[PDB]
């Protein structure tokens, strides 16, 4: 799944340029989709969490051949995502469809990075004679959050 | 052997390159080794198991 | 074809004097986990 | 039979006439090839949520083609090419009627029916089984194993 | 008189004038089986959600073709050709009327109220059978059965 694979979903799908078109985008304009998923891939660090994008080595522009490392059940979600940000770049509005689209692959990502923390007791809450914490526990109390 | 903690050292002078090793015995004898140690140096402990249904 | 009685109708029996008749004296309780898979008897 | 992922994308593309055989005599091997290529990612996507159907992705490393066999049994193929007609439709940038989707929509309801599981709660653990259960006689003990109980004896760790 | 495939393709390809024996301009047959084809699929969909119906379907390897017989009664033919109705209309690329809506939506509860069976809730298995009912000697149970 190379990042320029992602970028070629995302311009086919809105019909900016497609192996049928006979028209079709300069190259200067794919490097900048390449550029784009990299800040996309940035952000998504803090919000959506980690998914195992391997980020460019130090020193180096991304290029549009590079391994990706995302599994290709994500590549739906991710490609609509960016084309909505980058549809506005070539002057054009998005449809309710697409919108739909994309919101149900983001649903079907999220659904896979679930937490639920489950948080845990207090610290301070007894531990009744009935775990026997005289013979088999050696803790009378919880034992707390698990520190760092 | 730290520098910036001395408090924490147990041999006299810290293991540079090229210093000289030994192996104690001899190349393929076998036998069986006699044993000394204090009472806090190895703990023993065979924990229960619980019952089923 | 709703209400069924509880009580089975009654069957058919055989009978038993096979068992009654034949000797049940002298092997009783000599099969025992030491004697083993056999037991013998003495001859005149 | 058999489903093959050729037909199920000449069944999406007919279904909204964007290459058909009554009003027109083309199809494109180009609007082919995106469409199982379509097809494959999400099957992909769909192997999380809605679970797996039976569905066979492409061995190995090359491509998939027409005309293999995607192994889906015949009473999914009106949901999976609806839901694909859907996803497809912006490159010929056709908008959707509401009659389509409100097909799709009882198509995806059937298969989500098909599909269900409904778990049920097992009890806590903690919590005390009768005095009129007679345990020391039956297997059960004074409480519940709120885990899955011992089936053999060999494998006692599970 | 025995209800056909070919016959319910036909029927719903006339109920809203697409092709019919007054029609100076007919379809050809490839629109024909693609119309079997799309029943016998959606028939063996309905195998879940509304349930079995007593459609008789192809034997393994041989394809349907519209000259064999179903095997559904008469009742239910409106309702069959009116959900074919339904689903072909999109490719022809027309918008069905909402007095056709009103009529499949009636004839498909007609089908429902065909259908329809509702269960009833077998008592728990530990419940008292009571004094009442003879446990000891005309009934075994002093219990409920519960579900079978």
């Amino acid at each position: 799944l190379t990042k320029g694979e992602i970028v070629l979903f995302a311009l086919r799908k809105f019909a900016i340029a497609s192996n049928a078109s006979l028209t079709d985008v300069e190259p200067q304009s794919i490097e900048d989709g390449v550029n784009d998923l990299e800040d996309m891939m940035s952000e998504w660090m803090i919000n959506p969490g980690d998914i195992g994008y391997a980020f460019a080595t130090g020193d180096e522009q991304p290029l549009p051949d590079d391994e990706s490392g995302l599994p290709r059940k994500y590549k739906h979600a991710v490609g609509y995502q960016l084309l909505l940000r980058m549809l506005s770049d070539y002057s054009l509005e998005p449809t309710p469809q697409v919108l739909s689209n994309a919101q149900r692959s983001y649903d079907a990502l999220m659904t896979d990075t679930l937490v639920v923390p489950s948080m845990r007791r207090r610290g301070d809450f007894p531990v009744g004679q009935g775990n026997k914490y005289d013979v088999f526990t050696s803790d009378r109390y919880y034992p707390g959050d698990l520190p760092l | 052997y730290d520098t910036t903690n001395p408090q924490y050292n147990s041999v006299s002078r810290q293991v540079e390159a090229g210093d000289a090793v030994s192996v104690v015995g001899t190349a393929s004898q076998t036998m069986k080794p006699n044993l000394f140690y204090n009472k806090f140096f190895c703990g023993l402990g065979s924990i229960p198991l619980p019952k089923l249904h | 074809s709703q209400i069924v009685l509880k009580k089975f109708l009654p069957g058919f029996m055989s009978d038993l004097v096979l068992a009654k008749t034949v000797d049940r004296q002298l092997l009783a309780g000599e099969i025992n986990s030491s004697t083993g898979d056999s037991v013998s008897f003495k001859r005149p």
